[PDB]
């Protein structure tokens, strides 16, 4: 059981990006799915969460109008979006599968970096 | 909401040494909810110490979490090579989640 | 006259939404004919009635009735799916009596149609005032 | 005399804040005039009433009577919309006499409205601290 | 005449998914074989029993009884503790008499399960028409 | 003797935090005093009262009490406002005679306040072990 | 004999898992002594009591008793911590006369202690099957 992320990329600063993470070995809408930050010199914090069964999203307040983020239930996949990109956010994005009693973080993907 | 401080952030290795480092919480995180997280240099994180207390599968035996209250510690005891990369730590309490510094 | 899938335009509070419906059979217990929309789960879904009736040795009258809902479905925290938990109902209902003629009731229900769009009424409905 | 948009400044704990209303009918039943905030959900505004009465064969007094209440709104759990959760009424009667001039019913709104300021007062409601 | 593993193919909407069971004892207080699907909590797996049963001086026939249940669980609040949010049986009863032969009673299973699968009953059952 | 804003020092498991308080008046209905500390909420916040009583013709002694809770409150998940769950109450009185000197009065708090640090007290209460 | 800090080793599905217990003194109230789990919250840590009688003038036989629980927190609802969901209780009782010899109540002890790890016992328990 593991999932995949994506290549690396860049866009020019104004853009808006996709990013994706493909799960595999276990089924798809029983879990939910987050989506970390890690800038390379400092510490790395969280960001978004979602549950592929319904559509229920929970974000961070310093990232509230960032981020919006979809989930296909066919393709078993999960979308994220940026906007307004600029030179602040330049770093690697992982995604980690959860259940929870004890909140704390099952699986993760390898990083796909990001560079403006 | 909450802010954690890892006291050390640097550290040096000895083959025999019994090291240990220390985080602290700025309210009353409650316990069996906080973590610890190992990163190799070049790679996604993974699972070390889950609710302060027992220990995940591929984990060897002899470090071990304790602390009641809001200070928190990992003791290393016999350390060796090829062992110390990172340790951060992280909880939740209320809603969004937050990250420890690091320390090596 | 014959059921079939009753299509519908320029609905809303502008006028640009359009809606469906399928027929879904005749109840024979008391002549109720039934319309729905082409939904999945059969509690979240709009549906409209209709059932003439004949006079009896006890009600004398013929009675047009026609009844509309529509669920609204939301999903609370922790739950997997979709529950209902508001509706709008609505009744329209008509009391022709033996020997009216056809200008008649042709008349009742143009001025019905009529009257639905007028200021005075979509003031009434659409922000709750009282008509003062 | 005539309802119109109310127009409100300087209220708050600073006193920077606004807020509108707007005249939503009388109610002939009972002749309690309404003020309103325009919400989109009937249950989740700002309203003022006001009722003057007229002495009858029993009560032989006139009696003005405003009340205000503020609904507050919690946010959404998950996703289904903004719901009721505390209230916050208020009331203020006047029992003027029948032979009463008017320089005593100015009086006594003025005196209310300037001890609705005072710092004794602000200290009661505000806080919480009864007057000690 | 044996109870094994028995295995089912081209079973759903499109006939493609499949599904194991296996045998879980003979209960015997009232003679009610069991089957199941290998799950882990014994609240969220699918079951099956079978029965027949005996004339008795009272009831004068034989009576073949199958049932079937299928619970559907919401893992919303968290896989440790999953919860059944609803359920949906069925059931199949036969009354063959006492001196009815075998090709009677082949004949009644054969045209019960080449009637599951005209086009009139997955009419009613997948979409709640009533026949009309 | 008067009421003002009590400091505290060293409390906790290991002596550390600190605690500060502030007057809110005389409830004169029955005698007792009251602390608080500053919240907002006024069901979110740790309080202490203290009466002294004087004897009547029916009880003929003093009585000194003294009451404290500790109300902890987490949010729900339900909801957006945090909310009390759990209660940690405490009380103590005194019960003193009519010729009683100061010494013994003084003697009874002293001894209270150096017992309530015993290895034998803090064991029975901070792990709930019975004294065995 | 005296209480001490009972360990245990390879507890489990495959008995590679520990479990420590701590004395907590014995209720003179009827004699049970009490073992416990060094936990913090005093209703999530699994505990285990013994308590060995003795005959009176009405039963006049000996009863050992062992009673085993083991509650498991989840369902964290919101950010207020962890309750209990579910328990598993145990119970043990010993019914030896008076004139029994010592080989007799180590024998039943040690029968009973291998009959927990025969293959009809664990396929009994850990499966729920009837044994048949």
């Amino acid at each position: 059981v593991q999932l995949q992320q994506s290549g690396a990329e860049l866009v020019r600063p104004g853009a808006s990006v996709k990013l994706s993470c493909k799960a595999s070995g276990y089924t798809f809408t029983d879990y939910y799915i987050n989506w970390v930050k890690q800038r390379p010199g400092q510490g790395l914090e969280w960001i978004a969460r979602i549950y592929p069964g319904s559509g229920n999203t929970y974000y961070n307040e310093k990232f509230k109008g960032k981020a919006t983020l979809t989930a296909e239930k066919s393709s078993s996949t999960t979308y994220m979006r940026l906007n307004s990109l600029t030179s602040e956010d330049s770093a690697v994005y992982f995604c980690a599968r959860d259940d929870v009693y004890p909140f704390y973080f099952d699986y993760w993907g390898q990083g796909t970096t990001l560079t403006v | 909401q909450i802010v954690l401080t890892q006291s050390p952030a640097i550290m040096s290795a000895s083959p025999g040494e019994k090291v240990t480092m220390t985080c602290r919480a700025s309210s009353s995180v409650s316990s069996s909810y906080l973590h610890w997280y190992q990163q190799k240099s070049g790679a996604s994180p993974k699972l070390w110490i889950y609710s302060t207390s027992n220990l995940a599968s591929g984990v060897p035996a002899r470090f071990s979490g304790s602390g009641s209250g809001t200070s928190y510690s990992l003791t290393i005891s016999s350390v060796e090579a090829e062992d110390a990369a990172t340790y951060y730590c992280q909880q939740y309490s209320g809603y969004p989640y937050t990250f420890g510094g690091g320390t090596k | 006259a014959k059921l079939e899938t009753v299509t519908l335009g320029n609905i809303g509070k502008d006028g640009k939404q359009t809606l469906v419906l399928n027929p879904r059979g005749v109840n024979p217990t008391n002549g109720v004919a039934s319309l729905s929309q082409a939904g999945a789960v059969p509690a979240l879904e709009k549906r409209v009635t209709v059932s003439v009736s004949q006079p009896s040795r006890n009600r004398k009258n013929y009675k047009v009735q026609v009844k509309i809902q529509n669920p609204t479905a939301c999903t609370a925290n922790g739950s997997c799916d979709p529950s209902v938990t508001r509706q709008a109902y609505a009744d329209v209902t008509f009391s022709f009596t033996q020997y009216s003629t056809d200008e008649e009731r042709a008349f009742v229900r143009t001025e019905l149609a009529a009257l639905l769009a007028s200021p005075l009424l979509i003031d009434a409905i659409d922000q709750l005032n009282p008509a003062y």
